[PDB]
DNA sequence: TCCCTAGTCTCCAGGCACGTGTCAGATATATCCATCCGA
DNA sequence: TCGGATGTATATATCTGACACGTGCCTGGAGACTAGGGAGTAATCCCCTTGGCGGTTAAAACGCGGGGGACAGCGCGTACGTGCGTTTAAGCGGTGCTAGAGCTGTCTACGACCAATTGAGCGGCCTCGGCACCGGGATTCTCGAT
DNA sequence: ATCGAGAATCCCGGTGCCGAGGCCGCTCAATTGGTCGTAGACAGCTCTAGCACCGCTTAAACGCACGTACGCGCTGTCCCCCGCGTTTTAACCGCCAAGGGGATTA
C-alpha cells in the first residue's frame, strides 16, 4: 500500500519510528504507547530548533555563516532556561562566557 | 622602555583566553600524567587518542569552574588575589572533600 | 615507570587556566594547590573510566569510557562519543 | 557497523530555522549529545512515572508529566504546546 | 543582676540545637505556607500530614546545610556575624543561583 | 503571607543548629526568600506527580520523589 | 531449600531476583546476580547496623534510633561518601562548632 | 507491603544481639536498602546497555558495586559478594 | 553451539496481617558539680 | 584567682506505649521440567595505538626591579546579643463529616507480533566556497608627561 | 585637564585549503495489514483520613532597654607577585616502523 512516514503524519521532522523504536528496545517499560513516541519527537524538535535558532544568532553576531562549539556554549550559557537546564553539561571546545568581575576592573 | 602597569596585562589576556577557545595545557605533559595516574589501576593501559582529549576537556572545564569560584571567594573576603584557602573554601561549599 | 609528571601542568599553563576563569591576580601557593586538586579529580575520572574499560574485558580506554565516567559523576561531557 | 545518528535531522531542523547557516562537524556531534541525552533523561524519567503508578505502559500522558518535571519554566510551557500539538494530528490521520 | 557576656548564651545555644533531633519550626505555620505555595499550583490540593512533615524535614535540613555554608562562608571573610551576602555566595557556589 | 511564620527566632534556631554565633538582621528576610524558592521547587514536582495518577491529594511518597528529582533524596518516609 | 540458606545469605535472594525481573532493568537477569546483590545489600546494611549499634552503645541505650544511624552515617567517611546527598529524617546533625567561635 | 524489616532485624541480631531498633529507624534501614538496590540495579542496567548485553549477571553488579561504593566500602563489598556466589554454585 | 535462563505446573512454608504482655525510655524532682562573671 | 551564681550531669521513682513475641494463613518462593537463544569461545583483519628520530620554535624557567596589595593596628559607633515583661497563636484534647483514596468487576480498545514491502537514511566519493593565515594599514587604549 | 609616543587591537584584502555539503548506490529498518492476548478505562463500592471547628493551657514570639564588641574604614609596612628581558627546552610536527587488540563472523 502507501506509507506517509509518522514524522510526516505527524508534522515533525524528527523520526517518530526511530524514537518509537528506541523507546521500545531501551527497556524504559513493557510496552510503549502509540502517542508517546510522537510527543518525544515533537518535544526534541521543538529543543534542537531552540538550540539552533540562537546558535545561528550567535554565529550572525560573530560574522560567521557556519555553527561553531563556541556558538552552542554562547547560546547555551546567555539563555536562562537552557543554562538551568545544562547547568551540569560541558561543551567540548565551547570555552567559557566572556565575564569579568567589577572590583578587577581599574 | 615602555612598561605597562601591574594590573592591566593581567585584565589583557583575560579577555582574550575569555574570547578563546582553545586548550591553554600542553598535550603530552598531560597525556603523561593520564597514563602516570591510570597506572595505578591497570597497569600496561593503552589510552585512546580520543579518550586523553576528552579526559583533557573535563578537566580544564572542571578547572576553569573552580577558578570562577575561588575568584568569588577571594572578592568575597575584600580580596583581589587569590591564595589556597579560597580553592579550599570553594571545593568545601561545592561538596567536594567535605 | 613515570616518575612524578604532575609538574607537567607548569605555572605558565594554571596561569592561563585562572585567566580563562577570570582571575586577575594569583599567589604563588595556587600552583601546588591545583596541581593537587587536578591530580584528585583525574585519579576519581580515571579510576571509573578504568572500571568501565575492565567490565568490557577491553585494554584500551576508549572515549566513550570517559563520557560516562564523567556522567556518573554529573559532568556530561558532549561532543566526545 | 552501520552507527545511527540524528544528523540529518538537525539538519533539517536547522534549514528551517537559519535557512542560510551552516553548521560544523563538531558542533553536530554536540547536537547529536544533547539530542541522546534529552531522550535518555526525558525516557528515564517517563519510566520511573510507569513504576510509581504500577503501569505497564508509557502514553503520552507520561512523557507529558516529564517534561513538565524536566524542562524548566517556559521551555516546558512551549514544549509541551508543541507536543499536544504533534500527537493530536497523529492522531487526525 | 547577674549578666552574661554576649555570645555565651549563643554558643550554648549551638550546643544545644546540634544535640538534638526536633524539628525548631512550628509545624503549624509551615503547613500554612505549603498549603499557600501550593496553592498556586493547583486549587484545592488535599496535603496528607505525612506529605507535610516530609516537607518539613527536608526544608529544615536544607536550611541547616545552606547556614554551614554560609557560616564557613562568614569566618573565610575573616567576620564572625553571616551576612545576606554570605548566603548570596554560598548559593552561588553551590549552584542554586 | 504565611512566609512571616517563619519566625526570626526559628531562622535563628536553625542559625544555631547550623553553628553561627553571630546573626545580622538582614538574614532573617533573606532566608524566608530562599526557603520559598525551595518549597516552590519541591512542591511544584509534587504537585506534577500528584497530576499525573490523577489524584488531589498529595501523598508524602510524592514529596519523596520530587525531593529525589532534586538530588536531595529523603530518607525515612519511603 | 531457600536461596537465602544455600548461599548463607539472611537478605532475601528471591525477593531480590523478583524485584529484578520486575523492575525493567534487563531482558534477563542471571542467576548470580540476586546473590551478589543480596550479599552487598546485607554488607551494607551489617556495617549501618554495626555502627549505629557503637554509636547506641557510647549514648547508653539499647535501641536505635535515626539520631544514632545518623551519627554512625556521618562520622564513617566512606558511608558519609556514600550517602552525601541523603537526608536522614529526624537524624540530627553531627556535633560541630567552628574554633574561631570558640571564645578566648 | 513487602519490606526488608525482618531480615534487617536479623542482621542486627547478628552484629548485635544486645541491642534493638525502633519502627523509625527501621523505616530508615528499609528505605536505605532500596535507595542501594535501585541504585546498584540501574548502574547495571546502564552496563548491560553499554556492552550490548541484554543480562544482569553477577560480573555487572560487581562492576556497579565498584562503581558506586567507595574504596574500603567497595572492597569488602566486593569480597562479601565474591564469597556468597561461591558458596551458592558449589552447593 | 551449548548451556543458561524465561516460562509453566505443582507444592508448601516462610513471611505478612493481627493480637498482647512488658520493659526501655521519657518525665518529674531533688542533688551534685562544671563553668562563667566580677572585684 | 576565689566567691557567688547560674546551667548541665546524676540518681531515683513512676507511668507508658512502642517492641518484640505467638498465631493464623496465603501467596509468593522452591523444585522439576521444557525449549530456544545470548553469549562464551575461536579465528581473522586491519587499524589504531605505541614507540622512536630529526628539525623548529613557541613556550617555560630564571632573574630583576618595583609598585600595588595583603596584612596588621586603631578608633568609633552602631547593630546585635541578653534579658524581662507582654501578647499571641501553636499544640493538643475532642467532635463532625464527607471528598476521595483505595479495592473490585466488565470488556474493549490497544499495543504486541509476525509476514510481506519499499523507500528514507547511510556510506562512499567529488568540489568549490567559507574560513584560517598573513601582510599591511587604520584605529584605540594606555602611561609617562604636563 | 589634557596629550602625544608607543603598544595593542581591529580592519581590509589577498591566497590557499580542507571540509561541509551535495549526489548516487545500496540497504534494512520503518510501514501495512492482519490476528490476538490483555492493561487499564470506566463504572461502582466502601472505608478512612484529611479538612473544619472549638476550647483550653501555655510555650513561644515579640517589643523594649541596654551594653558592648565587632564590623568597618583609615593608615602604615613590607613583601611578593607581576611585567619584562634573556636563556634554555621540551612541545610539536612530520615522518617511519611495528604489533596488540578491537571489531567482525561461525
Amino acid at each position: 500500500a502507501k506509507a506517509k512516514t509518522r514524522s510526516s503524519r505527524a508534522g515533525l521532522q524528527f523520526p517518530v519510528g526511530r524514537v518509537h523504536r528506541l523507546l521500545r528496545k531501551g527497556n524504559y517499560a513493557e510496552r510503549v504507547g502509540a502517542g508517546a513516541p510522537v510527543y518525544l519527537a515533537a518535544v526534541l524538535e521543538y529543543l534542537t530548533a531552540e538550540i539552533l535558532e540562537l546558535a545561528g544568532n550567535a554565529a550572525r553576531d560573530n560574522k560567521k555563516t557556519r555553527i561553531i562549539p563556541r556558538h552552542l556554549q554562547l547560546a547555551i550559557r546567555n539563555d536562562e532556561e537552557l543554562n538551568k537546564l545544562l547547568g551540569k553539561v560541558t561543551i567540548a571546545q565551547g570555552g567559557v562566557l566572556p565575564n569579568i568581575q567589577a572590583v578587577l576592573l581599574p | 622602555p615602555h612598561r605597562y602597569r601591574p594590573g592591566t596585562v593581567a585584565l589583557r589576556e583575560i579577555r582574550r583566553y575569555q574570547k578563546s577557545t582553545e586548550l591553554l595545557i600542553r598535550k603530552l605533559p598531560f597525556q603523561r600524567l593520564v597514563r602516570e595516574i591510570a597506572q595505578d589501576f591497570k597497569t600496561d593501559l593503552r589510552f585512546q587518542s580520543s579518550a586523553v582529549m576528552a579526559l583533557q576537556e573535563a578537566s580544564e572545564a572542571y578547572l576553569v569552574g573552580l577558578f570562577e569560584d575561588t575568584n568569588l571567594a577571594a572578592i568575597h573576603a575584600k580580596r583581589v588575589t587569590i591564595m589556597p584557602k579560597d580553592i579550599q573554601l570553594a571545593r568545601r561549599i561545592r561538596g567536594e572533600r567535605a | 615507570v613515570l616518575r612524578d609528571n604532575i609538574q607537567g601542568i607548569t605555572k605558565p599553563a594554571i596561569r592561563r587556566l585562572a585567566r580563562r576563569g577570570g582571575v586577575k591576580r594569583i599567589s604563588g601557593l595556587i600552583y601546588e594547590e591545583t596541581r593537587g586538586v587536578l591530580k584528585v579529580f583525574l585519579e576519581n575520572v580515571i579510576r571509573d573510566a578504568v572500571t568501565y574499560t575492565e567490565h568490557a574485558k577491553r585494554k584500551t580506554v576508549t572515549a566513550m569510557d570517559v563520557v560516562y565516567a564523567l556522567k556518573r559523576q554529573g559532568r556530561t561531557l558532549y561532543g566526545f562519543g | 557497523s552501520r552507527k545511527e545518528s540524528y544528523s540529518v535531522y538537525v539538519y533539517k531542523v536547522l534549514k528551517q530555522v537559519h535557512p542560510d547557516t551552516g553548521i560544523s562537524s563538531k558542533a553536530m556531534g554536540i547536537m547529536n549529545s544533547f539530542v541522546n541525552d534529552i531522550f535518555e533523561r526525558i525516557a528515564g524519567e517517563a519510566s520511573r512515572l510507569a513504576h510509581y503508578n504500577k503501569r505497564s505502559t508509557i502514553t503520552s500522558r507520561e512523557i507529558q508529566t516529564a517534561v513538565r518535571l524536566l524542562l524548566p519554566g517556559e521551555l516546558a510551557k512551549h514544549a509541551v504546546s508543541e507536543g499536544t500539538k504533534a500527537v493530536t494530528k497523529y492522531t487526525s490521520s
